[PDB]
Parts: C-alpha cells; sequence; structure tokens
RNA sequence: AACGAGACUCUGGCAUGCUAACUAGUUACGCGACCCCCGAGCGGUCGGCGUCCCCCAACUUCUUAGAGGGACAAGUGGCGU
C-alpha cells in the first residue's frame, strides 16, 4: 500500500505447507527491530539468514 | 561525567526532532591542509577464504587521537578560517546520534565567535561498542569478557591492529610533503599508524565554516597511475549465540548479506558512524575485515575470517544512508551555541534516556 | 634445574606420524614416515616463527609406511611399508637404489645395522628376516618364532658380537644370535600384546613396553628380571637418551621422562590443551625421537604434527 | 543415505569383542586386519563393515557397562 | 643431466600426456602451436594457468603433448589438466616443497579440474527407451 | 587484473550490488570473475550449489531452449561477446552494471499461488526467495530476444541487448517489465 | 528358526604401487635422409616439423589384463533415550 518498501530477514525456518509442500513457514525478524518477529508464507526455496522484500507486514500468515 | 545541579539546560533536541532537520545541496570541499603518509595494499588479501584461514597479528602503533584545542592545526587555522571545530570522530557522534543508546559526551568549549568542539581526555567517547543496538545488549559487569566495556575493549583493540596488517610498512609509501604534526620526524621507527590527515572545507549556510579533521588509513594501487584511498574498520565478534547473531564461520559465503543484517541490529550505531567517517572522506573503497575470538572463552586470542571491498557511496545507496538529514542535524546544535556567549558548554547523552541536550556550566567545570 | 619448554611445532602432512628418526651426523635434517604412504625430509631453520620446512617428499607407496631410518652415512635410507615391501631411498633426490621383494603381508617394523650390511624385518607374516644390502635373502627366521604379529626387532651395539632383539604380540621378548639363529633367552612378562622394545646406546639392557604399559627391564647378557615400574595405560614407542640415562615414554595425554638413578618421573610433557571431547581430547602419542645433541626431542602424533621441545636449565 | 546395519554384523561383531577383547586398539586399520586374521570374513566389503562397528561398540565398553 | 617427468590428465576418455622435458618455453600441442588449437573462441581457457601464474614459471621447461580421444571440447579441458600438473611435477622433483605448495594454492583456489577429474562418464542404456532414463510413450487408448 | 581475470576485456571491478536483499545470490567479483563462463559441468548436486556459479555463465545457459538450440552452448557464448560490445557502444558503461540493473528491476516483490478450496480456482499471495528472483529474472528477459528475432530481420544479440537497456531503466517495452508488473497487480488483488 | 530384503555377481570411479609386453606404446639416442632459415648462427651445429631408419638400447607413465590395496558413517562438530 502506502507503506514504503520492507526488508525483514530469516531466524528460522519452521517447516513446508500448501497442499504440494509448494508453501513454506518461516519466521523473520523485522530487521530494524530485534524483538519484532512474523511468521510468514514465502514460495522460494530459502535456507537461513537470508533477506526478503516485504510489501508489508500488515498481512501474517496462520495456516496452508 | 556527573550532570550537575547547577548547569542549565536550555532546549532537548530529541531524535525525532532531528531527524527531519536537513540541508540541503552541500558544496564540493576545498582542502585546507593534509598531513602525513600512507602506505600501499597487498593485493594477495584479494583472494582470502574461510578454508584456507589467516590468523591475527596484533600490530602496536602509537595513535594520536588528540583533542580540537590541542591539534596546533586546528589551532592555527582557527585565525586564518573557520568558526566550527572538530575531528572527525566528533562529527561521526554528531552524525549518527539518532542511534545511540549509550552516553557520549562533548565539552563546545565556546570562544569568541567560535567553537571548539573539545572531546574529553578523560572521556571513553572514541571507544566502539560492541552489541549495543541489540535486543537487550550484555548487562554483565565489568569483571566479565563478555560485558559492555570488555568487548569495546577488545573492539578498539583489534579495529586499528588490523588497519597495518592490510598494509605494506616495508614497502614504499606515498608521502604528503607536510608530515604528521601530532609527534616529530625524529620518530625514525615507522612505528606511527599509516594516516593522513584531510583540514577540509564545508558551509553549512548561515554564514558557518567547518573546518575538521578528516583522514583515510590505507592506499591500495589501482592501475594507469590511479590508486585507490580506504577507510580501514573490522568487524570483531565473542560469541554468535549470547546476541542472537550469525556464526559467520558457518555463513559466510552463504548468508554474505545476512551477517550484514545481524549488524544492523546489533550494532548499526557503529555501521553507519564507520560509513559517516568514510564518507567525510571520500574514500574510494570501504574495506572491512571479518574477525572472531579464536576460542570464545579467551577474549584475547583472535583470527581473520576474510575481507571484502565495498564502494562508500553505492554501499550508503545500500545500507539506507544518506548525509542531508546529517548536516541539518550539525546545523540546529550550531543554533544553541552561537547565540549564546563563549563557555564550556556540554553537550551529552542522556545515560538512560534518548535525548542530547546543551548544559551551560560555570566554566572549569 | 633441567625441566622442558615447548620449542615449536612442525606442519606438512595429512597422515599420522608413524616414526620419526635422526641420523647423528646431520642432525640438521631429519626424516618422518606418516600414514599419507610417503616420508618427508625436512629442512630445519632454528627460527621460531616456524621450526622447519619440508625440503622434499619421497614418494612412491600403495599403504602406509610403519617405520623408517636413517643410514649411518646419513646418505641412504630405509623404510619398511603395509604393502608387504621396503626401499631403499637414495637421500639426494629420490631415486630408489632397490624394492625387497618378499613377504605375504605388512612389514612393521624395520632397523639397519652400525656396518650397513644387515638388515632386518618385522611382518604379520610371523617371520623375523634377514636382507642383506643387495635385497636379497641371507637367512629367514620360521622356527622357534612369535606365534603373533612382530612388533619391532631392534640391532643391539655391542663390543662385536652378534644379538638382535624380536618381540612380537605373543607376549615375549625374545633374543637372537647369529650364526646358529638360535633362541638366546625367552623373557616372559606383560599382559597384554608387547608393542615396542629398544636397546640402550651400550647395549645390556631392553626396556620394553606394551598394552600394559608397564616398562619392566631386562638384561640382556646377564638373563635376569631387574624390575618394573608403572608407566600408565599404554606405551606405543620408548627411546632411551644418547647423553643420559633418562628414558621417554610416550603416552597418549602426555610423554612421561623418567630419570633412572634415581628412579622418578623428572616432568610430563603436556601440549595444547585447546577445548574437545571426550574420547582422546589431546591426540595420542605415538612415536619419539632424542636428536644426538639430547637438548630436543621431538614427538610424533595423530593430528599430523611433529611436536618439539628443548631442555631449558 | 540409508545403511543401517544388518543382524548379521551385530551378531558377530559382540562374539569377536568378547573372546578376542585384548586384542583391540580403537583404531579402524588396526581392528581390520585382527578380525581379519582371528576369523574369515568372506567377502571384502564385509570385512570393512564389522571392523567399524567392533570399532564403534569398542569406544561406548570402555564408558559404563553395554547390556548386549 | 636429463630431466623428463610426464604426467596425464582425463576428462571423459581424453587423454594428454603432457611431458615436461628440461628447456626453455615454447609450450606446443601435436606440434603446434597452443594460440591456433581450434574453436578459437575457448583460446583464453587452455591459456588461463600460464597466463595467471605468468611466464616466468614457465621458463625452465619445453612442454609438448600428445593428445587421443574425446570430442573438440573435452580435448581443452585435458590439455589444461596435464600442463598444470606437468608444471607442477617438475617443480616436485627437481625444486623444494614450498615453491610448488604456493603453485598448489594458486590453482587449486579458482579449481574447474585442473588438479582433479571428473568421475562422470556416460551410463548403460536399457531397453523400453531411446535414452538411460527417457522412456518411449504409453497409451490407453 | 594480473591476479584477477577481467572478461577477456570487461573489469569486474567497479561493478556493484545496490540491494542487501539480492546480494549472496548475485556475485561476480569476489573471485568468482573467469575469462570465460563455463564449468566442468558441477553446478548441482546440493541446493546450496547452484547459488554459487557466476551471474554471467546463468545467463548463457537459460539462452539456449526449445529443442533446436540445445546442447550448443558454444554458439551460445557467441551470441553474449556481442551483447556487451553492442551495449557498451550503444550507452556506454561498465556493461555488467547494465545487467545487475537488469536483473533486479525484473525481480517480483510478491507473487501469488494456488489454494484448493471448494473444489473451485482460489488464489492466495506469498512472498519470493532472492534465489527465486534471480531465477525469475534470468528466465524473463531471455524469453524476449527469443521472441522478438522469431521472425525479425534484427539477430538475436541485438535484440537481447535491447531487452537489457529496456529493463535495466524501466520503460515497459521490454518483455520483463511487463510481465513482472502483472504478477504484483494479481497479487494486490487476492491477497 | 526359515524364505524375500540385505549379503552376492557384473559394471563405473581411485594407483607414476606390484606383475609384463616387436599381434601395444613411450622415451632415448645411434642416426643417416627430406624440409625451411623459420629462431642464435651461415646453409653446418644448437632448436623447431613429421616420416623412413631404428637396436643386440632403455623403460612400462600413456594402451592392454592379471594379482592386490582403498571407503568403514572412519575422524571432528551438532542432534537423538
Amino acid at each position: 500500500r502506502v507503506q514504503p518498501i520492507k526488508l525483514a530477514r530469516v531466524t528460522k525456518v519452521l517447516g513446508r505447507t500448501g497442499s504440494q509442500g509448494q508453501c513454506t513457514q518461516v519466521r523473520v525478524e523485522f530487521m530494524d527491530d530485534t524483538s519484532r518477529s512474523i511468521i510468514r508464507n514465502v514460495k522460494g526455496p530459502v535456507r537461513e539468514g537470508d533477506v526478503l522484500t516485504l510489501l508489508e507486514s500488515e498481512r501474517e500468515a496462520r495456516r496452508l | 561525567v556527573e550532570v550537575r545541579s547547577d548547569w542549565e539546560v536550555k532546549e532537548e533536541m530529541d531524535f525525532p526532532q532531528l531527524l527531519k532537520m536537513r540541508y540541503l545541496e552541500v558544496s564540493e570541499p576545498q582542502d585546507i591542509e593534509c598531513c602525513g603518509a600512507l602506505e600501499y595494499y597487498d593485493k594477495a588479501f584479494d583472494r582470502i577464504t574461510t578454508r584456507s584461514e589467516k590468523p591475527l597479528r596484533s600490530i602496536k602503533r602509537i595513535f594520536h587521537t588528540v583533542t580540537t584545542t590541542d591539534d596546533p592545526v586546528i589551532r592555527k587555522l582557527a585565525k586564518t578560517q573557520g568558526n566550527v571545530f572538530a575531528t572527525d570522530a566528533i562529527l561521526a557522534t554528531l552524525m549518527s546520534c539518532t542511534r545511540s543508546v549509550y552516553s557520549w559526551d562533548i565539552v563546545v568549549q565556546r570562544v569568541g565567535s567560535k567553537l571548539f568542539f573539545d572531546k574529553r581526555d578523560n572521556s571513553d567517547f572514541d571507544l566502539l561498542t560492541v552489541s549495543e543496538t541489540a535486543n537487550e545488549p550484555p548487562q554483565d559487569e565489568g569483571n566479565s569478557f563478555n560485558s559492555p566495556r570488555n568487548l569495546a575493549m577488545e573492539a578498539t583493540y583489534i579495529n586499528h591492529n588490523f588497519s597495518q596488517q592490510c598494509l605494506r610498512m616495508g614497502k614504499e609509501r606515498y608521502n604528503f610533503p607536510n608530515p604528521n604534526p601530532f609527534v616529530e620526524d625524529d620518530m625514525d621507527k615507522n612505528e606511527i599508524a599509516s594516516v593522513a590527515y584531510r583540514y577540509r572545507r564545508w558551509k553549512l549556510g548561515d554564514d558557518i565554516d567547518l573546518i575538521v579533521r578528516c583522514e583515510h588509513d590505507g592506499v591500495m594501487t589501482g592501475a594507469n597511475g590511479e590508486v585507490s584511498f580506504i577507510n580501514i574498520k573490522t568487524l570483531n565478534e565473542w560469541d554468535s549465540r549470547h546476541c542472537n547473531g550469525v556464526d559467520w564461520r558457518q555463513k559466510l559465503d552463504s548468508q554474505r548479506g545476512a551477517v550484514i543484517a545481524t549488524e544492523l541490529k546489533n550494532n548499526s550505531y557503529k555501521l553507519a558512524r564507520w560509513t559517516c567517517c568514510a564518507l567525510l572522506a571520500g574514500s574510494e573503497y570501504l574495506k572491512l575485515g571479518y574477525v572472531s575470538r579464536y576460542h570464545v572463552k579467551d577474549s584475547s586470542r583472535h583470527v581473520i575470517l576474510g575481507t571484502q571491498q565495498f564502494k562508500p557511496n553505492e554501499f550508503a545507496s545500500q545500507i539506507n544512508l544518506s548525509v542531508e538529514n546529517a548536516w541539518g542535524i550539525l546545523r540546529c546544535v550550531i543554533d544553541i551555541c552561537m547565540k549564546l556567549e563563549e563557555g564550556k558548554y556540554l553537550i551529552l547523552k542522556d545515560p538512560n534516556k534518548q535525548v542530547i541536550r546543551v548544559y551551560s556550566l560555570p566554566d572549569g567545570t | 634445574t633441567e625441566q622442558m619448554t615447548l620449542r615449536g611445532t612442525l606442519k606438512g602432512h595429512n597422515g599420522w606420524v608413524t616414526q620419526i628418526a635422526t641420523t647423528p651426523q646431520f642432525p640438521d635434517m631429519i626424516l618422518s614416515a606418516s600414514r599419507d604412504k610417503t616420508i618427508i625430509m625436512w629442512k630445519l631453520t632454528r627460527d621460531e616463527t616456524n621450526y622447519g620446512i619440508p625440503q622434499r617428499a619421497l614418494r612412491g607407496h600403495s599403504h602406509f609406511v610403519s617405520d623408517v631410518v636413517i643410514s649411518s652415512d646419513g646418505q641412504f635410507a630405509l623404510s619398511g611399508s603395509w604393502d608387504g615391501t621396503l626401499r631403499l631411498w637414495d637421500l639426494t633426490t629420490g631415486t630408489t637404489t632397490r624394492r625387497f621383494v618378499g613377504h605375504t603381508k605388512d612389514v612393521l617394523s624395520v632397523a639397519f645395522s652400525s656396518d650397513n650390511r644387515q638388515i632386518v624385518s618385522g611382518s604379520r607374516d610371523k617371520t623375523i628376516k634377514l636382507w642383506n644390502t643387495l635385497g636379497v635373502c641371507k637367512y629367514t627366521v620360521q622356527d622357534e618364532s612369535h606365534s603373533e604379529w612382530v612388533s619391532c626387532v631392534r640391532f643391539s651395539p655391542n663390543s662385536s658380537n652378534p644379538i638382535i632383539v624380536s618381540c612380537g604380540w605373543d607376549k615375549l621378548v625374545k633374543v637372537w644370535n647369529l650364526a646358529n639363529c638360535k633362541l638366546k633367552t625367552n623373557h616372559i612378562g606383560h599382559t597384554g600384546y608387547l608393542n615396542t622394545v629398544t636397546v640402550s646406546p651400550d647395549g645390556s639392557l631392553c626396556a620394553s613396553g606394551g598394552k600394559d604399559g608397564q616398562a619392566m627391564l631386562w638384561d640382556l647378557n646377564e638373563g635376569k628380571h631387574l624390575y618394573t615400574l608403572d608407566g600408565g595405560d599404554i606405551i606405543n614407542a620408548l627411546c632411551f637418551s644418547p647423553n643420559r640415562y633418562w628414558l621417554c615414554a610416550a603416552t597418549g595425554p602426555s610423554i612421561k621422562i623418567w630419570d633412572l638413578e634415581g628412579k622418578i618421573i623428572v616432568d610430563e610433557l603436556k601440549q595444547e590443551v585447546i577445548s574437545t571431547s571426550s574420547k582422546a581430547e589431546p591426540p595420542q602419542c605415538t612415536s619419539l625421537a632424542w636428536s644426538a645433541d639430547g637438548q630436543t626431542l621431538f614427538a610424533g602424533y595423530t593430528d599430523n604434527l611433529v611436536r618439539v621441545w628443548q631442555v631449558t636449565i | 543415505m540409508g545403511r543401517v546395519r544388518t543382524k548379521t554384523v551385530k551378531k558377530a561383531a559382540r562374539v569377536i569383542i568378547e573372546k578376542y577383547y585384548t586384542r583391540l586398539g580403537n583404531d579402524f586399520h588396526t581392528n581390520k586386519r585382527v578380525c581379519e586374521e582371528i576369523a574369515i570374513i568372506p567377502s571384502k566389503k564385509l570385512r570393512n563393515k564389522i571392523a567399524g562397528y567392533v570399532t564403534h561398540l569398542m569406544k561406548r565398553i570402555q564408558r559404563g557397562p553395554v547390556r548386549g | 643431466p636429463l630431466q623428463s617427468v610426464q604426467v596425464f590428465g582425463r576428462k571423459k576418455t581424453a587423454t594428454a600426456v603432457a611431458h615436461c622435458k628440461r628447456g626453455n618455453g615454447l609450450i606446443k600441442v601435436n606440434g603446434r602451436p597452443l594460440e591456433m588449437i581450434e574453436p578459437r573462441t575457448l583460446q583464453y581457457k587452455l591459456l588461463e594457468p600460464v597466463l595467471l601464474l605468468g611466464k616466468e614459471r614457465f621458463a625452465g621447461v619445453d612442454i609438448r603433448v600428445r593428445v587421443k580421444g574425446g570430442g573438440h571440447v573435452a580435448q581443452i579441458y585435458a590439455i589444461r589438466q596435464s600442463i598444470s600438473k606437468a608444471l607442477v611435477a617438475y617443480y616436485q622433483k627437481y625444486v623444494d616443497e614450498a615453491s610448488k605448495k604456493e603453485i598448489k594454492d594458486i590453482l587449486i583456489q579458482y579449481d574447474r579440474t585442473l588438479l582433479v577429474a571428473d568421475p562422470r562418464r556416460c551410463e548403460s542404456k536399457k531397453f523400453g527407451g531411446p535414452g538411460a532414463r527417457a522412456r518411449y510413450q504409453k497409451s490407453y487408448r | 587484473t594480473p591476479d584477477i581475470k577481467l572478461f577477456g576485456k570487461w573489469s569486474t571491478d567497479d561493478v556493484q550490488i545496490n540491494d542487501i536483499s539480492l546480494q549472496d545470490y548475485i556475485a561476480v567479483k569476489e573471485k568468482y570473475a573467469k575469462y570465460l563462463p563455463h564449468s566442468a559441468g558441477r553446478y548441482a548436486a546440493k541446493r546450496f550449489r547452484k547459488a554459487q556459479c557466476p551471474i554471467v555463465e546463468r545467463l548463457t545457459n537459460s539462452m539456449m531452449m526449445h529443442g533446436r538450440n540445445n546442447g550448443k552452448k558454444l554458439m551460445t557464448v557467441r551470441i553474449v561477446k556481442h551483447a556487451f560490445e553492442i551495449i557498451h557502444l550503444l550507452t556506454g558503461e561498465n556493461p555488467l552494471q547494465v545487467l545487475v540493473n537488469a536483473i533486479i528491476n525484473s525481480g517480483p516483490r510478491e507473487d501469488s499461488t494456488r489454494i484448493g478450496r471448494a473444489g473451485t480456482v482460489r488464489r492466495q499471495a506469498v512472498d519470493v526467495s532472492p534465489l527465486r528472483r534471480v531465477n525469475q529474472a534470468i528466465w524473463l528477459l531471455c524469453t524476449g530476444a527469443r521472441e522478438a528475432a522469431f521472425r525479425n530481420i534484427k539477430t538475436i544479440a541485438e535484440c537481447l541487448a535491447d531487452e537489457l537497456i529496456n529493463a535495466a531503466k524501466g520503460s515497459s517495452n521490454s518483455y520483463a517489465i511487463k510481465k513482472k508488473d502483472e504478477l504484483e497487480r494479481v497479487a494486490k488483488s487476492n491477497r
């Protein structure tokens, strides 16, 4: 939306979800706040410690 | 420092106020004077790899961290130029004040129409904090290795040792016609640091003339008769798992970016402080060294893990650092002191709150 | 007082150091073997930044090089290897003079005589055998031999008479006299298999050890069991001193240097104590050898390093 | 991956340690050559396995008592 | 006194026996210059060790190479793999350790099968496919 | 230069990655600069192993597609040498910085996927890896030059160098920056 | 306790170790012959190009096929009772 482009980085990978394992739950640290953390769904193959490019942190994951 | 009861506050210049103030279209500096000498870089260090590691030499040189009034060049150029005087480290702290978490302090000793920004000789001002901007920093006492003090000791001990290990002191130095004025030329040891001291010009508007010390640490051989000026600083580590960090040995090659993202959450103050210095200098390459403890319970033994050259200005485009903001900060502080009379005035950061002030003190306190 | 300082440490191996030896003709050389299937000849600088550099590396084996020994001239060098063969080196560029053909199993121990004309071999064949320098078999010992693997053989320095030591994993030490090739004696002792044996430079003693890790002393010519000493868990290698009556015993975490007159431990050499767990936190010491100066001694470890020490007063 | 040891290995490994406890070291290569002499293992690849498990057991036997 | 040491390299059944014999400069392959070996777009590749290490390592040898096997491509990797090892062997035998240990660190840094060899060769076809994995089409109607 | 290969003429120094997000999956100059893009044929036997190999080589690999061009990697390198040449004459830059912008500007910021509910199509918005962005951005622009030269008098070299310009400076005349924005326009809707 | 699984057989990948070769090669000269000065020099010689000459030469790296060795979760760090 009218939020500027955010950047947030992985702290840990949780497990794979979706109905073919195509989605991946992941925990991410906000990269400006070190006590803030949100759970996300990320499509692509990820390792740990890599940075994403979030368009919002209003969105939050809860299920497949 | 101790804040007394009889020191007069005028204004709380909090960090929300100062992150909006700006000054635009700062002109190209012209050097007033350049003094010292620089050593050349070893290109063998460009091919360092983790699994062929190389330890750290402790290299002692006789350093100069001289304050504004005691710096003879800043002292005498008062009579020809300027009306705000400082040194590179006193700039960097004021620039990067918005990310501070622990106290700093500078005695602005105004004189007549001019400002001597004197950092004290009994302060701990130029120590480089470790894990400072963390979720909860180390709260360990000064008897412990992993404390705020011992880690800053650790960090500041290593950062200049590796500045010279980068460099070939047994090979030719580029020499300025003016040698170092902080020590004599009867120092034939060549156990001075590789350093030269740019004294440079700026204007902030309001008929202000800033004449402040800046520097480089090393020059690197280029090609076609050109060379690459470098500020060298060094990223220490103590333990990964006690501050929510990354073990660089495991993750440097794959998660190169995540490592630097660690220290935008744990040492973000120090990162942009170093970058501010590099942009003040106008370096061609910003070099850093990756160093960690050889043994995580031994705060004395360390080992070099790698080196990576970034271009400081495209780096500033990446880390989201801009100096347009920065020159309104220093502007806003000069809005206070100029309309006041001469006197040792203290500008500091509160040790438990996020707000800086200008105190008027009875002088000599 | 005579005590030990850590001198330095060498580097240049991919396999565990099996043996080290040194010729007194050139104490500025030193020779080494390893399970990287090469014997490395060093160049000793006495700088404390390093302590030596590999000069050349002798190559050509298809299994480990167990034991190695120098010539009395220092111009030749000989090897025993787990490929069942031996080689006779020319330690000036490389270029093996001779390879000795004939064993059905490993050649564990090997030694080179004072007159340079007799060369022996211990084997998992369960045979001691004698070898001409031309590379042919003067004799083979297959009668009154060990009933288990041959651990170590030695040539004995003597007034002139021919005597050679033999010890196997059958927990016995056999002494042999040439020109009848008979049992001079059988010494019984040590519970568990024997690793090593070594003879005094004067030559009337045999300091033996093994799995037991106890150092029993035997008389070569009297044929008497002098005494026994508790030498720790296991002792893999032994070496008398050339200029003292000491005895240096190689145990796993430490080297135990023993004064013999009176019988007491001088010191225990400890290396780097780096935090590791749990089965052999430091590497075991497996071989050791004195320099002819008697100031410095060397050690073989399983971390692929040779640690140096020096006596300080 | 996989390569979970079968019962034919674990049966004879226990036996070989009980009756030749003394001969054992804790190195792979030494414990191999002992198994080659105190018994015949009719394959080469099988020999390289039974040694490695004999080694791996001998690590634990130098701690508290094994129940097998 | 005559000095001569030989090595080879392989990739996908392309042997290249590169002898280092005492002499000066003048590396060749098949009695032709390496400057004209014929795809001449991969010309920077076989030259890579010589260019990177400098030509002052190649000032005590005449190297000539004979080849056979492989295609146009795999031969190029073979001749590179041999000349890299050839140079090394000359130092391993007539010069000391610390000369060649240095040279080993340089090459193995940008390892690209200069001092090692792929174990990969073609797999054997089985019936019901035109390839080893690919299969003929299956119809249900 | 004497200790680090160029490209046969093109410096890999004065080349930056201007994101902090997408570096450590874009690299070209740490020591990974080489005279040519080729490999011995190790590129993948682990998930992390893909990342390491150069960006310039990855570009050459994804250029040969659609039947008749498979297994002709040498012909492919001809097109790339002309590409950089045309890019340098045409605009005048270190022609790798063109490519790095072209990759970074073409990678999506958010993406959609499928989710099964009620036996009817519903869609869900999700994020994307940096490694995904690079793989996608290399795919998209290579499709452009392949498409254009399918009946044009212009050669694929000319088409490809044009496609990196319009990607490096967004202008929506490329097949890439169009198709990027299509995905994000969907990701806004169902979210 | 038994059958299947595994074990097994074949094949690929690691040997400048071992075994031995004019129905397999390499190297070395002996070479003499051809060739161009193409490079130092002069055309010779030294060096370069292949072929004939090759042996009562030397060797087995390449090629060939036999006997053997090597890899075991072996070592280290995490995790699991």
